[PDB]
């Protein structure tokens, strides 16, 4: 009965592989798996014979299901103490974010309502949070994507989040580590597991 | 960059692209060509309200904005017209030359290029230089006629 459940349990994997909603389906139908958002980013976060493309997939669906899956999934994420960045680089290892700007807006903004919880007082509101955080993925993309020509200098950077804080600008310092950070090293290509 | 192209969703954007035509990067998927000496690249429109601020000095070079629609979708083109006006609305695009490329003409049942005229709202932009062209993005028909008017638009 113990060989028999990993069976079914690693064919579910493989099924999430190909097609998340099928695979999760599967382990819902067969016992494995409890059918709430909760248990569901539960098995999602850090989950091994899971394809990071397909973690980031599943995330990034608009069904009701899905974006409360993904806030569960954010709420798994420990942001304590760290920089919008080094926060980005926790977050966005545990799947492989998509590149449809619609997805990625709706996962800064969600990753930006946990940021914030886990740090208060770092930001006046959570839009200034998720703005500068789009705006970090902005970035990366633009220095690290080949096919973009030319790039932001930190200048351009800074003064493309003037007035993110409700109206005002952040500090120039604040700015100009987010930028050299990821300016010398890329958000990282996830690997599973 | 100097022409950006926009759409909904399934308009044809990528399709065309593929006309005019890797190491992985975590980010937006970027979709870019030069045809004829000239940057085109499309700009996912996908985001909410607020994130447009941040898109500003990108468009300080940009001449000229390819608008595609698909012709054969009469449930989104109003949706498709609120996009395409709000790209026309962004103060650095204000004197950029517009191309509509009316797509999916070969679906049968296609809204033709005079009723997505009408329902895009061209007719009231009366300070913009303007073009609609008709297109099959899958065959290439029209559009190296549009991006022939294009060309020669901006000199
Ligand atoms: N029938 C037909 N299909 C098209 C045409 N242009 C694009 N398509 C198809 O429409 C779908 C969406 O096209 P795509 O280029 O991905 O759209 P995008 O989201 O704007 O980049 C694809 O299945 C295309 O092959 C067209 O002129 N006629
Ligand atoms: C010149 C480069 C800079 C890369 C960063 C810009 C990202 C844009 C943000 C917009 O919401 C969607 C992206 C938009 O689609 C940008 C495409 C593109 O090639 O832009
Ligand atoms: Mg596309």
């Amino acid at each position: 009965k113990t060989l028999q459940r990993n069976r079914k349990m690693a064919m579910g994997r493989k099924k999430f592989n190909m097609d998340p909603k099928k695979g999760i389906q599967f382990l819902v139908e067969n016992e494995l798996l409890q059918n709430t958002p909760e248990e569901i980013a539960r098995f999602l976060y850090k989950g091994e014979g899971l394809n990071k493309t397909a973690i980031g997939d599943y995330l990034g669906e608009r069904e009701e299901l899905n974006l409360a899956v993904l806030h569960a999934f954010v709420d798994l994420h420990e942001f304590t103490d760290l920089n919008l960045v080094q926060a980005l680089r926790q977050f966005l290892w545990s799947f492989r974010l998509p590149g449809e700007a619609q997805k990625i807006d709706r996962m800064m903004e969600a990753f930006a309502q946990r940021y914030c919880l886990c740090n208060p007082g770092v930001f006046q509101s959570t839009d200034t949070c998720y703005v500068l955080s789009y705006s970090v993925i902005m970035l990366n993309t633009d220095l690290h994507n080949p096919n973009v020509r030319d790039k932001m200098g930190l200048e351009r950077f800074v003064a493309m989040n003037r007035g993110i804080n409700e109206g005002g600008d952040l500090p120039e310092e604040l700015l100009r580590n987010l930028y050299d950070s990821i300016r010398n090293e890329p958000f990282k290509i996830p690997e599973d597991d | 960059m100097r022409i950006l192209m926009v759409g909904l969703d399934a308009a044809g954007k990528t399709t065309i692209l593929y006309k005019l035509k890797t190491i992985p990067t975590i980010g937006f998927n970027v979709e870019t060509v030069e045809y004829k000496n000239i940057s085109f690249t499309v700009w996912d429109v996908g985001g909410q309200d607020k994130i447009r601020p941040l898109w500003r000095h990108y468009f300080q070079n940009t001449q000229g904005l390819i608008f595609v629609v698909d012709s054969n979708d009469r449930e989104r083109v109003n949706e498709a017209r609120e996009e395409l006006m709000r790209m026309l609305a962004e103060d650095e695009l204000r004197d950029a030359v517009l191309l509509v490329f009316a797509n999916k003409q070969d679906l049968p049942n296609a809204m033709n290029a005079a009723e997505i005229t009408d329902k895009l709202g061209l007719h009231s932009l009366r300070h913009r230089n303007w073009y609609i062209q008709a297109t099959c993005a899958t065959s290439g028909d029209g559009l190296y006629e549009g991006l022939d008017w294009l060309s020669n638009q901006l000199r």
